[PDB]
RNA sequence: UUUUUUUACUUAUUCAAUGAAGCGGGGCUGGACUUGCGUCCAACUUCUGGAGUUAAGGUCC
């Protein structure tokens, strides 16, 4: 049996009535100016019309293809200091004994990066496949890319994350990377991906990426436009 | 959701499963400590069985089993379920002492006193936990009652006390077969 | 309303009847599956038709599996017109 | 219902194709206020 | 590399896309500070060849001067 | 003077209810030939009541109750939207735009007439004092009746002195020396 | 090896050499470890056997009889 | 800080950068010790050896307590290895000064009553039984408590062995260890 | 493809208000017309110079 000295008060939140409650404000907080200004720049770049040039970057790998692209870059990441040091190491004491470092050292096979060495790679038609960071600010460091990926018969994806990019590089961001060749074990998974990505991402989008970006309404105007519609269906 | 690929690596792994099964079934006393550990997420029913009678439902849940030929055959059998090797006396003392717990009533109690194992296993001549420590290391006459007294340990994971390995698992997969002797730096890490 | 058929190709060993119900039934409600194998052997020949109930499911299910890179095959999915499909395909 | 089952489809191309982290957490704030965080000093 | 190309498309400043990344970047530079840091050149050709290096040392202010 | 002469912010309790607010003190604002009300009504976001100074409308008294809002009833004191009241309504200290908290019929004896509505687009006529025709937005607000203290320029100043005690508080220019008794460098009526 | 024994304030205050609160009745300090006496042995004998049963014995009977009086006012 | 940086090298892959970083740590499940030394402020807590030899009480009770205990994530098995190995050593300095006086069994445990330099050293220890972690007590700063215990035994040890010339830990016998010697896998000799 | 006219829009730019608090669109309930269920319109305090704030409570643990 409960306590007959309990009591119910319940609390009326009409206009004129008791306090209002705590409610969820986050809609209408004012944030600071930077946060505001980031936002504000989503927005605008969402408004405004973008060129194809730079509206053919919000095309990207979807996620078993950038899985299966990833799984493959990732048997091939570059040397690091450690593995450096000791290699110098065996070099020489190669040295020492008398014996090149190629005796000592073979042929590697490591993921190429770096925009300029990429883009040369490309140019003398030596990479295989190229991926591009979707989010490389400034953007014309590679909007000329999949134009010239497209001269010189380079397989390409745009990829999301230069961030993802710098972990298989070890570094903090990645604006692009390639392969050119990979080792004779891995041969057939590099031609599968490079058939995939050609057939899943080429062919999808070769004609949204000539087309013109951006243009959305907002939430308030889009509102506003169908209610005008459906007054002037109506009458 | 769940992937092509999951359903794809699920059947690649019950029909390698199938075909070790079908070798072991077709090929046809010590102590060891046997640890469930995770393995594959769909198990066949006869390694599901096997895990019933052996008690090991649970992950870092420790059993010991006296070598015979259906023991060994089913340790066989679940191998890529379990990690299991041979105890020592500070493991079998010390999980005893520290982890003991008796099933009287079908109610897991704590080893505090001699009383318990005198009323429960006092028809076997064992009155006491040395009594019962002698029986599971000499495996004598009545291991298979001093066993099924036991109940199943309940073994802790190292990885929870540091926060950027507290999700992982203690004990990886792969190392299949006995681990002879080297079964007992799990037991000191875990119990 | 009216049924719709896909017929799905290149698929790896391990795509099944039980494998390819249970992925496509999370995508709609699956009526007929089959799988094209051998009789001499029992084999699949990596070939399989779904008809689900419902045709722009089948649609859905055909434009998002269509080119997917899995255990190095590239699936083939498309969609067999009502004008073409067998009317003994699914004995 | 054809909507239901419409979404359900959706729904499914969607985790397919993007993954099941489809949603995230925000801070319920009850002030229009937002103060500066106190940082180690 | 990269930066022979830069040069070329920062030739057309009339361009479509050069157009739309000059308007959007106006606007947001109008909204940031009269003077402001920049954490890293918005033009890198441009900087590199009037002498900017990415070493610890160089840093790259942007100001708005009325005309 | 300490605070200007200001409706209640246009909130959510105006816009779509009626909030009551009490007159506490009617009080002579210096410079200004019109009586001020101080007015407390409650916050709905929170336990203090908050103190507003409206220019007080003839016949309103100490310990009335107002009334500000688009429900608000047609008596005098009390705050409504111009859509609200119908035509032939006379209302002091009106918003040229919904929020400004007033601008037009604020002095002594003064008063907006509301001539016509619009209730397509949305719009009001009203007459000024000064005999002009003006189109506002209908959610402007006003106050029912006329600024108190009407009937002040009928008495004579009758002497300079009251004059200049009118017009040391005003701060306006007085004496005023006319510009044919300046030299040609200090007007150019000078001369 | 280490063997002990043998601007940032060298000296401590005397506020940490104050002793702590004791929560004892009499305000003394509490041992760490207190004497045990002859009625908390194993095999003790009959008279502080008897002892320790009286005083728990009793130390029951007025406890109970608080409750009952207690209840009976509930 | 450290753990910040384990944390990046495991989100971005970095495994052996992870498994580097992660030595630095010096953590507990791994050294057996506390994971902050506390030499500094044993000295600062105890002026004298004295002072110490009257906290030895409240020191071996908690120690020999927690011997006897599970591994938990706050005094792990490592950690309880340890406190029984610094019991044991103690122990073995009292065989060979026979400085052990009196011992009584109660019904909670057993006594023991030593004099080590003239001060009486009386502690407590359980029954070899299962023991039973409860809710009402504060087991994380019994941990605490636990790692201060240690680090001020280790310090006592080896000044009572440095004193009757012995060297400093004894000889363990992992072997006979782990064959179950307990007091028997130690080893003690002169020094020098 | 371009030049003029008006004719809408919003994202540049401009103005105002607020402690950036309830905007826009749906749902629930009630009322009106309508077609035989779509609109619009409303929810909430008016005899009194009182008081109104630390959630009462419901339900799963």
């Amino acid at each position: 049996p409960k306590n007959p000295l309990l009591e119910k008060r319940p609390r009326n939140f009409g206009i004129g009535q008791d306090i209002q409650p705590k409610r969820n404000l986050s809609r209408m907080v004012k944030w600071p100016e930077y946060i505001r200004l980031q936002r504000q720049k989503k927005i605008l770049r969402m408004r405004l019309k973008v060129p194809p040039a730079i509206a053919q970057f919000q095309y990207t790998l979807d996620k078993n293809l950038a899985a299966q692209a990833f799984k493959l870059l990732n048997k091939y990441r570059p040397e690091t200091k450690q593995e450096k040091k000791e290699r110098l190491l065996r070099e020489a004491t190669a040295i020492k004994e008398g014996k090149k470092k190629e005796d000592v050292s073979k042929k590697p096979y490591t993921v190429k990066y770096g925009l300029n060495h990429v883009v040369g790679l490309i140019e003398n038609k030596k990479a295989s496949l190229v991926l591009i960071a979707n989010d490389v600010d400034p953007i014309e460091l590679v909007v000329f890319l999949p134009a010239l990926c497209r001269k010189m018969g380079i397989p390409y994806a745009i990829i999301k994350g230069k961030a993802r990019l710098g972990t298989l590089v070890h570094k903090k961001t990645a604006a692009v990377v390639a392969i050119t060749e990979v080792r004779s074990e891995d041969k057939n998974e590099l031609a599968k991906l490079i058939s995939a990505v050609k057939e899943g991402y080429l062919e999808k989008v070769e004609d949204t990426r000539k087309r013109w970006g951006g243009g959305i309404m907002g939430f308030k105007a889009q509102k506003r436009e169908e209610k005008r519609k459906k007054s002037l269906e109506t009458a | 959701f769940k992937r092509a690929e999951k359903y794809v690596k699920e059947y690649r792994e019950q029909e390698r499963e199938k075909i070790r099964l079908a070798r072991i079934a077709k090929q046809q006393a010590k102590l060891v400590f046997v640890i469930r550990i995770k393995g594959i997420n769909k198990i066949p029913p006869k390694p599901r069985k096997i895990l019933q009678l052996l008690r090991l439902r649970q992950i870092n849940n420790g059993v010991f089993v006296k070598v015979t030929k259906a023991t060994a055959e089913m340790i066989k059998i679940v191998e890529p379920w379990v990690a299991y090797g041979y105890p020592n006396l500070k493991s079998v003392r010390e999980l005893i002492y520290k982890r003991g717990y008796g099933k009287v009533n079908g109610q897991r109690i704590p080893l505090t006193d001699n009383a318990i194992i005198e009323e429960n296993l006092g028809k076997y001549g064992i009155i006491c936990i040395e009594d019962l420590i002698h029986e599971i290391f000499t495996v004598g006459p009545n291991f298979k009652q001093a066993a099924n007294f036991l109940w199943p340990f309940k073994l802790s994971n190292p990885n929870g006390g540091f926060r950027p390995r507290k999700f992982k698992h203690f004990i990886e997969g792969g190392d299949l077969g006995n681990r002879e002797e080297h079964i007992n730096a799990l037991i000191r890490a875990m119990n | 309303s009216q049924p719709g058929v896909m017929y799905i190709a290149r698929l790896p060993h391990g795509f099944y009847e039980h494998e390819l119900r249970g992925y496509f039934s999370q995508f709609g409600e699956i009526t007929r599956l089959r799988v094209v194998r051998n009789k001499k052997t029992g084999a699949s020949r990596h070939r399989a038709f779904i008809e689900f109930a419902d045709a722009e499911v089948a649609d859905i299910a055909a434009r998002t599996m269509d080119k997917y890179l899995l255990f190095g095959h590239i699936l083939t999915c498309k969609i067999v017109p009502p004008a073409q499909v067998h009317p003994d395909l699914f004995k | 219902s054809k909507a239901a089952k419409g979404a359900q489809a959706k729904k499914a191309a969607q985790a397919a194709l993007k993954g099941v982290h489809s949603h995230k957490k925000t801070k319920v704030r009850k002030s229009t206020t937002f103060h500066r965080p106190k940082t180690l000093v | 590399g990269a930066l022979k190309y830069l040069e070329e498309l920062s030739k057309k400043k009339q361009s479509d896309v050069v157009r739309f990344l000059l308007r959007v970047r106006c606007w947001e530079y109008r909204q940031l500070n009269v003077i402001h840091r920049a954490s890293r050149p918005s033009r890198p050709d441009k900087a590199r060849r009037l002498g900017y290096k990415a070493k610890q040392g160089y840093v790259i202010y942007r100001v708005r001067v009325r005309r | 003077r300490k605070a200007p002469a200001k409706f209640r912010p246009l909130d959510y309790a105006e816009r779509h209810g009626y909030i009551r607010g009490i007159v506490k003190e009617i009080i002579h604002d210096p410079g200004r030939g019109a009586p001020l009300a101080r007015v407390v009504f409650r916050s709905p976001y929170k336990y203090k009541q908050i103190t507003e100074t409206f220019i007080a409308n003839e016949g309103m008294y100490t310990g009335q109750f107002i009334y500000a809002g688009k429900n608000a009833a047609l008596t005098v004191g009390n705050i409504l939207p111009l859509s609200s009241v119908p035509e032939g309504t006379v209302v002091s200290n009106v918003e040229e735009k919904p929020g400004d908290r007033g601008a037009l019929g604020r002095t002594s004896g003064n008063y907006v007439t509301v001539v016509g509505h619009n209730p397509d687009e949305g719009k009001t006529r009203i007459k000024l004092p000064s005999g002009a025709k003006k189109v506002v937005p209908s959610s402007s607000r006003g106050m029912i009746g006329i600024v108190a203290g009407g009937g002040r320029t009928d008495k004579p100043l009758l002497k300079a002195s009251r004059a200049k005690h009118k017009f040391a508080v005003k701060r306006n220019r007085w004496p005023k020396t006319r510009g044919v008794a300046m030299n040609p460098v200090d007007h150019p009526h000078g001369g | 090896t280490y063997d002990p024994w043998a601007p940032d304030p060298l000296k401590k205050p005397k506020t940490l050499e104050q002793k702590p609160i004791s929560l004892a009745a009499n305000g003394k300090s509490v041992p760490a470890v207190p004497k045990p006496t002859g009625g908390y042995s194993y095999n003790p004998a009959f008279t502080d056997y008897q002892q320790r049963l009286m005083e728990e014995s009793e130390k029951a009977i007025e406890a109970e009889r608080k409750r009952l009086q207690e209840l009976e006012l509930e | 800080a450290l753990e910040k940086k384990i944390s990046r090298a495991l989100g971005r892959g970095d495994v052996s950068n992870a498994a580097r970083l992660e030595r630095n740590a010096n953590l507990p499940e791994k050294t057996g010790k506390p994971r902050y030394t506390l030499n500094h402020i044993i000295r600062e807590r105890y002026p004298t050896f004295q002072d110490a030899l009257r906290d030895l009480d409240d020191c071996l009770s908690m120690l020999f307590l927690f011997a006897n205990l599970p591994s938990t994530t706050a005094v792990p098995a490592k950690m309880i290895a340890r406190c029984e190995r610094l019991c044991h050593e103690f122990q073995h300095y009292l065989i060979v000064t026979h400085s052990l006086r009196k011992s009584f069994l109660s019904i909670k445990g057993i006594y023991y009553q030593a004099n080590i330099q003239g001060e009486d050293i009386l502690w407590l220890v359980p029954y070899k039984f299962n023991q039973r972690i409860v809710g009402d007590v504060d087991f994380r700063i019994m941990g605490t408590f636990v790692e201060f215990y240690m680090t001020l035994l280790g310090f006592v040890n080896y000044r009572l062995y440095t004193s009757i010339g012995l060297k400093y830990p004894p000889k363990f016998d992992q072997v006979k260890d782990d064959q179950g010697a307990e007091l028997a896998a130690f080893s003690l000799e002169g020094l020098n």
